[PDB]
């Protein structure tokens, strides 16, 4: 039914609004690290986790210059790649498979 | 005018003193402003590469 | 490997008092 | 403990830098900078600006209401005798 | 080549430190009783008539 | 090794403010510790100076401000300073929470809850201050503030006579004002040497929420000169207002001295505290009154509680930047009803202002941070 | 929190009951003494 | 140091800031008088070392 399409339609608005595409950066890399972010962040390969840094110093230079990126260069939101999720939420199982121990 | 002056002896000299230390501290600020610039420009023309093996 | 390495292109922020060039290195690193 | 000897690990990143005495402390202001802060305005007007116009309208219509309250009804005296 | 002036100023007086420094105390000696004077003046100026010494 | 690091007092030091790791992008919201901690030793420095010529006696206070003012070299300056002085303490201590609020800065939990304490602490101190002088809106401040715990039910009355040392304000509180106010500026000291202890073991968030170990600077030359620049301005302000326009916050009722048999017809305090004035104002119940004035200050200590944003910074949420700004205006509205008589018109809206106020930090943030979450899809 | 809501917690809790009770004593009587609180002193014979 | 011609009621206001003051000060440098001790230890009657022997 439509209201997929229009649900999609608002997400998109609140894509753009949020501007960290600006900068060249991907909503993963946005994530304050607690300590199940950074379990996850230890997991990545190599490949990720270079990409990782390097997007994120590019973005910190930028900020220090009060200078975004071309349009051109900007993450678009049809074509962007969560890659941090699945890491994430196998650390957030084991935790809580441990609770669950804790209480029996 | 008289309970003018009774209220507040220091008007005049108050004046006065303004002209001299107000245009010090608006002279300071250029000054100071331009020895930051000048440390920072290391920071403000650097650039960045990314060059894995691939 | 390294060979290929060249620094970016620097012109837009260097000081005129160096491309105005009609007087001795040092002599100028003095007057700056 | 925090030191700049371990901070992080990074691989394959290059950086370029001058020397101060070598370049110019206010490059390009009228050129760059002007239209930067222009478009620095222009990003977050909407999000800060019509509330403080919201905090104006409440203020002066508050000041005129009491204003008012002070004034004579004339039917006080007028209405009865 | 080029004897320029800011150059002279370097190689002179703030090449070395002690030098700089004995440069700005000098300096400031001079400021003070300028600066002191001309605000003096100004001050004077915009109203006179109405200051106690010249009415003395 | 250089001596930087050949010694603890002077290692200290170096791990402080010399080889410091800074982030590079933190902007000028940064600065107002800096300018805290110069105000502070500025008080510290004039308030010497002035303790050598006040009488903390109701019957020569007044007068003993009289001769600073009139007698004494350069006397009023110096009180021109101190009292200026404490209003741009206030200034820079509300913008310097604020950044906090809005950067996500109270996830360093520690420096937070100190924070919180010296707040409180520099409160006191300033309203001790403003009772010296025994003008006619000093007297009422102090009546007001030691009623205060009247409230507290079973001990409160016995508690309020236990502090003036008499059945009523007298020379004897002045004496207990004057002590406190010269002891508790050193306890401030002492407590913000700690606090900045506690923040040198993470080190500085910064605007953008992400972690700032790949792009770290040396506090030395770059942030040295930057503070020196934002105190040089801080000097200039401070100037044009002793000398240019001192009269610009200046209250003419407590250029009367006390009179404890009339209070006068229009009460108002020192512009710094209107807020809470106005929060104790909304309230028609002396216990609730009060029990409200105390928590909109205590209520930032559970903000790190109610946070549940996956993001830390507000410079990526737009709907969250909506909210603040109102927030921030809900607060200058209580501050323009503190101004105003106890007539209709501003009772009914300082009630309205108050409940927003806790409404919006309690309810409305929250609940936006989780639709927020939703629309990014975690 | 949601965690502490199973057995090991109550056994747990039930472990420590009487250590908080007897604490408990042993602050209100001392608050007692220290304020020479007649509304409980009055009646220790 | 006076404050005028002779000892007089702008000398006593001096001593009482003064006096008010110097403890605290006396404190901080007895914090500073401490951490330089730990750094070494405690000298001992006999005056020589003491590591064998610790507690
Ligand atoms: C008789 C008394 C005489 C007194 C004389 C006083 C003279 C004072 C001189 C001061 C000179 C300062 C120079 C500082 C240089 C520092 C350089 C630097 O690095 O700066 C970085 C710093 C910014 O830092 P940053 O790293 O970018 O980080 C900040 C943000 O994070 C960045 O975030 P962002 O990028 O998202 O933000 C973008 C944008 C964000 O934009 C917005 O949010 C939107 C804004 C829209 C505004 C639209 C217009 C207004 C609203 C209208 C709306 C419509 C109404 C409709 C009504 C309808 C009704 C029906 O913000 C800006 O760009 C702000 C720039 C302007 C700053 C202005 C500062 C004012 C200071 C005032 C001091 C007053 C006290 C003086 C003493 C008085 C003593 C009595 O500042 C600048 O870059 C600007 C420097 C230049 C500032 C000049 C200020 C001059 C003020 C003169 C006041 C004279 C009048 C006084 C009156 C007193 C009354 C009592
Ligand atoms: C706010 C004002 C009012 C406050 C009132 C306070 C009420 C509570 C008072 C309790 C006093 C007794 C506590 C004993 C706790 C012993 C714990 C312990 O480790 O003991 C073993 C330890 C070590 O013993 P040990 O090592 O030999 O062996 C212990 C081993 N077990 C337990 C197995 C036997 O003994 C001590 O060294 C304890 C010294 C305690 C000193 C307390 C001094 C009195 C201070 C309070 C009274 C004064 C209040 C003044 C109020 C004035 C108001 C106006
Ligand atoms: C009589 C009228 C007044 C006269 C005043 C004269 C003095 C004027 C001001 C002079 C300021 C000092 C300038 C010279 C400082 C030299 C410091 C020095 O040599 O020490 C550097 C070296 C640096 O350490 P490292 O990093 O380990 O070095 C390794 C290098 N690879 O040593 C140090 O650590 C610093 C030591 C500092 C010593 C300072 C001595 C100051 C003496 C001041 C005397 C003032 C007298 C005033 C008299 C007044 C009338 C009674
Ligand atoms: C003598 C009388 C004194 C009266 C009281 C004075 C203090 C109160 C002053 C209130 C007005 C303050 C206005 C400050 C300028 C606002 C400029 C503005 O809107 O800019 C928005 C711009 C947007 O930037 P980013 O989101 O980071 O992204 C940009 C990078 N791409 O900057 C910000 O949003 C930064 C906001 C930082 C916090 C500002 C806080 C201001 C108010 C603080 C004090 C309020 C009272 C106390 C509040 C806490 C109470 C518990
Ligand atoms: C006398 C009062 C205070 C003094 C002297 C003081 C001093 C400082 C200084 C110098 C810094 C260094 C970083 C900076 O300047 O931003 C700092 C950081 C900080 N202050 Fe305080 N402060 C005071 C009150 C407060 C209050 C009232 C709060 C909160 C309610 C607070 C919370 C913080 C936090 C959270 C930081 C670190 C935040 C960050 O780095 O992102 N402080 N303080
Ligand atoms: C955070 C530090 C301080 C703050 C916020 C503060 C604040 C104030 C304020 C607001 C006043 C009243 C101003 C007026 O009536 O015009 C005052 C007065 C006074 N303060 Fe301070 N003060 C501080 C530190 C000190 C210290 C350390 C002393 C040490 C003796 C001191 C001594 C005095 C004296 C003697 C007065 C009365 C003189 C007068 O009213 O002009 N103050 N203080
Ligand atoms: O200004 C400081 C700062 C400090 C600098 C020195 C100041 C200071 C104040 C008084 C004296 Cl007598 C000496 C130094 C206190 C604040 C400090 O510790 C930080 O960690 C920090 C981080 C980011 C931006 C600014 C700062
Ligand atoms: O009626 C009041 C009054 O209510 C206060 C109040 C203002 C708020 C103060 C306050 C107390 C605690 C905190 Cl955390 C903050 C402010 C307490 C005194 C005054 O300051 C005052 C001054 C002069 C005359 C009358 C009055
Ligand atoms: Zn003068």
């Amino acid at each position: 039914s439509a209201s997929g399409k229009w649900l999609d339609g608002i997400r998109k608005w609140y894509y753009n609004a949020a501007g960290f595409n600006k900068l060249g950066l991907l909503r993963d890399d946005t994530m304050y690290e607690d300590e199940d972010v950074k379990e996850a962040i230890r997991r990545l390969p190599d490949n990720l986790y270079n990409d990782r840094m390097f997007r994120i110093k590019r973005a910190l230079d930028l900020n220090l210059k009060h200078q975004i990126l071309p349009k051109e260069q900007w993450t678009k939101y049809e074509e962007e790649n969560f890659y941090l999720e699945p890491y994430l939420k196998e650390v957030i199982r084991e935790r809580k498979e441990r609770e669950e121990w804790a209480k029996k | 005018t008289f309970l003018r002056w009774a209220s507040e002896p220091e008007h005049d000299h108050r004046k006065r003193m303004a002209l001299k230390m107000l245009t010090m501290m608006a002279l300071l600020i250029p000054l100071t402003y331009i020895m930051k610039r000048h440390k920072w420009s290391v920071l403000k023309s650097r650039k960045l590469a990314y060059r894995p093996p691939k | 490997s390294h060979t290929d390495v060249k620094v970016p292109d620097f012109y837009d922020y260097r000081r005129l008092e160096v491309l105005d060039s009609t007087k001795s290195s040092r002599e100028s690193s003095e007057a700056r | 403990g925090r030191e700049f000897g371990n901070l992080t690990r990074i691989r394959h990143v290059i950086s370029y830098s001058l020397s101060p005495l070598e370049q110019r402390a206010l490059p390009h202001v009228l050129s760059k900078g002007v239209p930067n802060m222009l478009r620095r305005v222009r990003e977050s007007f909407f999000r800060v600006v019509p509330q403080f116009v919201v905090f104006y309208l409440l203020y002066t219509w508050g000041t005129e209401e009491f204003e008012k309250s002070k004034r004579k009804n004339p039917a006080a005296y007028e209405n009865d005798k | 080549a080029a004897v320029a002036f800011t150059s002279k100023l370097y190689s002179l007086l703030f090449r070395r430190t002690s030098t700089f420094a004995l440069t700005i105390v000098v300096g400031v000696l001079f400021f003070e009783r300028a600066f002191d004077q001309g605000a003096d003046a100004i001050y004077d100026h915009i109203n006179e008539g109405k200051l106690w010494k010249h009415i003395k | 090794t250089p001596m930087r690091k050949s010694n603890p007092i002077m290692k200290m030091i170096n791990h402080s403010l010399i080889d410091l790791p800074t982030p590079s992008n933190i902007s000028m919201w940064w600065n107002f510790g800096s300018l805290l901690a110069f105000c502070l030793i500025l008080q510290i420095i004039t308030g010497l100076f002035l303790a050598m010529h006040y009488s903390p006696d109701t019957s020569s206070a007044f007068s003993s401000i009289a001769h600073i003012t009139r007698d004494v070299n350069h006397g009023w300056i110096i009180r021109y300073l101190h009292a200026n002085g404490a209003s741009m303490f206030f200034i820079c201590l509300f913008l310097h929470v604020g950044r906090g609020l809005y950067y996500g800065s109270f996830l360093l939990l520690k420096t937070w809850n100190t924070g919180i304490m010296l707040l409180f602490l520099t409160m006191a101190t300033a309203f001790m201050g403003y009772v010296l002088p025994w003008g006619q809106m000093s007297f009422w401040g102090a009546t007001v503030i030691t009623n205060l715990l009247s409230a507290i039910p079973y001990i409160g009355t016995d508690l309020v006579q236990w502090i003036w040392g008499g059945y009523s304000i007298g020379n004897p509180t002045l004496s207990r004002f004057f002590t406190l106010h010269f002891i508790l500026p050193f306890i401030i000291t002492a407590l913000t040497m700690v606090h900045l202890l506690f923040l040198h073991e993470t080190g500085s968030n910064n605007p953008c929420g992400i972690s700032s170990d790949s792009d770290k600077i040396p506090f030395h030359p770059y942030y040295t000169i930057k503070d020196i620049l934002g105190l040089v301005l801080l000097l200039f302000i401070l100037t044009t207002l002793t000398l240019l326009s001192p009269n610009l916050l200046n209250d003419p009722d407590n250029y009367i001295p006390a009179d404890p048999l009339n209070t006068p017809p229009h009460i108002k305090p020192e512009w710094y505290f209107l807020f809470a004035y106005a929060i104790l104002r909304s309230v028609p119940n002396k216990l609730g009154g009060v029990l409200a004035l105390f928590l909109s200050i205590l209520i930032l200590s559970i903000i790190p509680t109610l946070h549940n944003s996956k993001q830390q910074s507000m410079m990526f949420r737009p709907l969250s930047q909506f909210l603040f700004w109102f927030l921030i205006t809900t607060l200058l509205t209580l501050t323009w009803i503190g101004s105003q008589p106890v007539s209709q018109p501003f009772i009914f809206i300082g009630q309205l202002a108050s409940t927003m106020y806790f409404t919006t930090v309690l309810i409305l943030m929250p609940l936006t941070s989780l639709i927020e979450n939703n629309l990014l899809k975690w | 929190m949601t965690r502490f809501l199973g057995p090991r917690y109550r056994q747990l809790v039930k472990n420590w009951i009487p250590t908080a009770y007897t604490w408990g004593a042993v602050g209100t009587l001392g608050l007692a003494w220290a304020a020479d609180w007649r509304l409980i002193l009055d009646w220790v014979p």
